[PDB]
């Protein structure tokens, strides 16, 4: 089964600062037939049910435009924010969709 | 397919040492029309040019290229010592020397499995009493007439049974009906009166 | 389309296509398929 | 990459009667009001033809029953299939069905047909893998999944593609180095049996393959509505398709040619003495 | 917008089964697939598997393969999960999810939390 | 006399320019059995082979 690891555990940065989170996998996520990476990213607040962020690295969905920007590889996956925003207190997770079970990462926390 | 077969263009730059036609007379080739025409080409030795013929025996006719007994076609061959031979030897042309059974007509075998000639499998290691099936002709410019490379092209077709698309260089004429005329429809000659059907 | 077959060199008391039922022996052969 | 669809090796096949089926035009000449005797590798009348049912069995029984065994090729084979939604798609012909010998791959996507004779290392259970979606309610692309490697190819040919409603019939025959296909397509309505009637097959194509043909395996397309990359061979269903295989044999036939040039009736000259006497007397009625 | 209605927090005795209900509006369960989820702050969140209302069958995960059952009925827009008998591992928060074919999970209800005396 | 006539052994080290058989077919030579077999050997000119 696929296992996921996330970094940093927790990081504190001021509003407007750039911050980057990276999660690493021990197997490849690329599927040759579609050439599509089966990975998603989640952001969750305490006591709020986890909600999917747009998968396939095309993280753009309804909400505030370009809230979080992500980059991924076959075995590596990172998410970036060009400027931390005060309202977006967030906790992040990395999940894979290549084989059962869909792995859940170790979690990442961002503090302001 | 879809071309006029005027062989007079081969008269100035080609010289064939063996033209044999089976199922058709060489003098009638200018008046006929051929359907399902195929051109088979290969290069063999001088002494094996006789083996490309119906009902012949030998290594070529047994393991390499077999012709049907009911064959409509022509066989063409010419010496190619000036193009298919090098001073050090030409090891690009291969032939099959060992096979378990003779070939059926117009079959092609391209496998390279090790042939076991003894009573013990060698598991494809080329040991004792098991040999590689393919060998290479040694063609040199100083070899004998029968050891020089020859190019053989065999043409297969049927006649006067199916729609054709090649035909010869004969020129067509207009259609006259309700009169007694000689006709040549796609190589089929005859006499009669033609009416709408 | 029903038929009877007469085997004039076989003696039924075999070299027949089928045995079926109603096999009758005659001095002209074995008649198979007739009552 | 193919993951074995079924563990069950075989089920006891049951056979039906091929009443007056598999008659093909022997030559490309036109004949009207003519009773014509011709010798060729015809399928014997009232023969035994193996009936294959690739359908989803009830849930109480083992989840998988669809069968695509490697069947012998004995002097040509007769193939039929009563289906909808194009479950059957292609066949594979060859001696060993492995890499060392050449084999003929003839696979037909709804829009087009590909006919390649190349050395192929084959999967145990080859299948074209189609997918379907629920929200869109549309059927999507497929995955070939039939061979691991293709090398030393020597002939490629591409052409226009060639209850229950559709009855497709094919006759395959390898003679004198050529592979000949005869076909006929006929809408029918009897659900589980070969129709009682006469249909003549027309010459589709003859190919200069020049390969030894000893065995053939049919290619079925399978449908699953979910796709995950790490887990396969789970969730495939065969729909409802049945195919029939019979074997040709050297026999003499007498054919009735219609006024418009169609073949309406034919007689097996070796069925029984009555059929033999009809074949010799050149008349369909015996007094 | 799609929202889901979920079983409220439960306080139960060990050694007995448990039942959960996941409700949907704006679509029929036949249109999609259904996943189930159980979450623990320590030991993390777990992935259970998917059930197909149209198929009549369900493929489960291996950690939960034992001591789990999934059921669905299209008459109501509701899917159900049950466990053979309550262990300490099952004393956890629970979630249900909707999985699009050839895609990710897209809907997650408010949740259900299981605490045990 | 008293020997198997397997002529496949001649394929590797021999090349014949003219093989002609009278009264027997070259494709059937591998299936029959021959009586009173004699072998005649001599050397002549190229034009005298005919
Ligand atoms: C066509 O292929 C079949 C199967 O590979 C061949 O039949 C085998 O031939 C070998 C060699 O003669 C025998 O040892 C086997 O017993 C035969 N049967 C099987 C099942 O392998 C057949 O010879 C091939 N045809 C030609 C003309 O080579
Ligand atoms: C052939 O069929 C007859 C049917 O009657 C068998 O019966 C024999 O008939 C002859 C007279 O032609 C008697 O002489 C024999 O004694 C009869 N055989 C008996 C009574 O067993 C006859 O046997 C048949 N021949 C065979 C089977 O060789
Ligand atoms: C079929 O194609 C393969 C392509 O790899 C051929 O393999 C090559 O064979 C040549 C000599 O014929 C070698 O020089 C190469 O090293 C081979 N390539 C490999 C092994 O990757 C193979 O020979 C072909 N078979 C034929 C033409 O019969
Ligand atoms: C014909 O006889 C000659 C000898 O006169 C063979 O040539 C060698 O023969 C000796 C035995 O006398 C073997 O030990 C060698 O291995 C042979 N070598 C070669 C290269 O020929 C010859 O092989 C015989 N056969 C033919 C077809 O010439
Ligand atoms: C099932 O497929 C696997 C895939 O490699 C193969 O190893 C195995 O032999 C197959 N099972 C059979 C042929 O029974
Ligand atoms: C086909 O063979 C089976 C036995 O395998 C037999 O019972 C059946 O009658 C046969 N069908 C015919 C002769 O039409
Ligand atoms: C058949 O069509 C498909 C696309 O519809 C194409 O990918 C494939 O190459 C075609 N096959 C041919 C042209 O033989
Ligand atoms: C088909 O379904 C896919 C599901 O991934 C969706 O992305 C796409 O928009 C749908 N297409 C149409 C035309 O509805």
């Amino acid at each position: 089964d696929i296992v996921m690891s996330q970094s940093p555990s927790s990081l504190a940065v001021s509003v407007g600062e750039k911050v980057t989170m990276s999660c690493q996998s021990s197997q490849s996520l690329l599927y040759s037939n579609n050439e599509k990476n089966y990975l998603a990213w989640y952001q969750q607040k305490p006591g709020h049910s986890p909600k999917l962020l747009l998968y396939w690295a095309s993280t753009r969905e309804s909400g505030v435009p370009d809230r979080f920007t992500g980059s991924g590889s076959g075995t590596a996956f990172t998410l970036t924010i060009s400027s931390v925003k005060a309202e977006d207190l967030a906790v992040y997770y990395c999940q894979q969709y290549y084989n059962y079970p869909y792995t859940f990462g170790g979690g990442t926390k961002l503090e302001i | 397919s879809n071309c006029v077969a005027d062989y007079s263009v081969l008269y100035n730059s080609a010289s064939f040492s063996t033209f044999k036609c089976y199922g058709v007379s060489p003098t009638k080739l200018n008046d006929l029309c051929f359907t399902n025409v195929y051109a088979d080409s290969f290069v063999i030795r001088g002494d094996e040019v006789r083996q490309i013929a119906p009902g012949q025996t030998g290594k070529i006719a047994d393991y390499n290229y077999k012709l049907p007994d009911d064959f409509t076609g022509c066989v063409i061959a010419w010496n190619s010592n000036n193009l298919d031979s090098k001073v050090g030897g030409n090891y690009n042309y291969l032939y099959r020397l060992f096979r378990k059974s003779n070939l059926k007509p117009f079959e092609r075998d391209i496998s390279t499995e090790i042939y076991q000639a003894g009573s013990t499998p060698c598991n494809g290691v080329e040991g004792f009493n098991c040999y590689f099936p393919l060998q290479s002709y040694g063609f040199q410019p100083t070899n004998g007439v029968g050891y020089q490379p020859y190019r053989v092209v065999v043409l297969s077709f049927e006649l006067l049974h199916a729609p054709a698309t090649v035909c010869g260089p004969k020129k067509s004429t207009n259609l006259v009906k309700n009169k007694c005329v000689n006709f040549n429809f796609n190589g089929l000659t005859g006499t009669g009166v033609l009416t709408e059907s | 389309n029903q038929v009877a077959v007469l085997y004039q060199d076989v003696n039924c008391t075999w070299r027949v296509y089928s045995t079926g039922s109603n096999v009758f022996q005659t001095r002209a052969g074995c008649l198979i398929g007739a009552e | 990459q193919c993951v074995n669809l079924t563990t069950r090796t075989q089920l006891p096949p049951a056979y039906t009667n091929s009443f007056t089926r598999g008659v093909y035009y022997p030559d490309k000449v036109f004949r009207s009001s003519v009773l014509h005797s011709t010798q060729d590798l015809f399928l014997p009348f009232f023969s035994n033809v193996t009936w294959f049912h690739a359908i989803h069995v009830s849930g109480t029984n083992g989840t998988k029953r669809f069968d695509n065994p490697v069947l012998p090729f004995n002097d040509g084979v007769y193939f039929a299939s009563t289906e909808k939604s194009n479950i059957i798609r292609g066949w594979i012909f060859g001696t060993t069905l492995d890499s060392k010998t050449q084999s003929l791959l003839i696979v037909n996507n709804a829009t087009n047909v590909v006919i390649k004779v190349c050395e192929f290392q084959f999967c145990n259970d080859p299948f074209l893998g189609v997918y379907y979606h629920k929200n869109n309610k549309s059927w999507m692309e497929s995955e070939f999944r039939v061979y691991s490697s293709a090398n030393n190819c020597t002939f490629e040919y591409v052409s226009q593609p060639f209850n229950f409603k559709n009855l497709r019939e094919f006759v395959f025959k390898n003679i004198d180095g050529y592979f000949k296909i005869y076909s006929k397509h006929t809408p029918i309505n009897l659900v589980r049996d070969l129709p009682q009637g006469f249909s003549a097959l027309e010459p589709l194509v003859d190919l200069p393959i020049g390969i030894n043909i000893t065995r053939f395996q049919t290619l079925l397309a399978l449908h699953r509505s979910y796709l995950t990359p790490g887990d396969s061979s789970s969730g495939w269903t065969a729909g409802a398709a049945a195919y029939y295989v019979g074997y040709l044999q050297p026999r003499t036939f007498l054919l009735k040619y219609n006024e418009n040039g169609t073949i309406t009736d034919a007689v097996d000259c070796a069925l029984d003495p009555l059929s033999e006497t009809k074949c010799t007397l050149k008349s369909f009625t015996v007094e | 917008e799609v929202q889901l209605q979920q079983s409220g927090a439960e306080l139960v005795r060990p050694g007995a089964l448990v039942k959960l209900s996941c409700k949907a509006s704006g679509f029929n369960i036949k249109d999609y697939f259904v996943h189930w989820v159980k979450q623990r702050p320590v030991q993390g969140l777990e992935w259970i598997g998917w059930i197909d209302p149209e198929n009549g069958n369900t493929i489960y995960g291996p950690k939960f393969q034992g001591k789990a059952s999934l059921a669905a009925d299209t008459s109501s827009n509701t899917g159900y999960l049950q466990l053979s008998s309550l262990t300490s591992e099952d004393t956890a928060v629970y979630y249900c999810a909707r999985w699009d074919g050839y895609e990710t999970l897209d809907y997650w209800g408010q949740g259900t939390s299981v605490t045990v005396s």
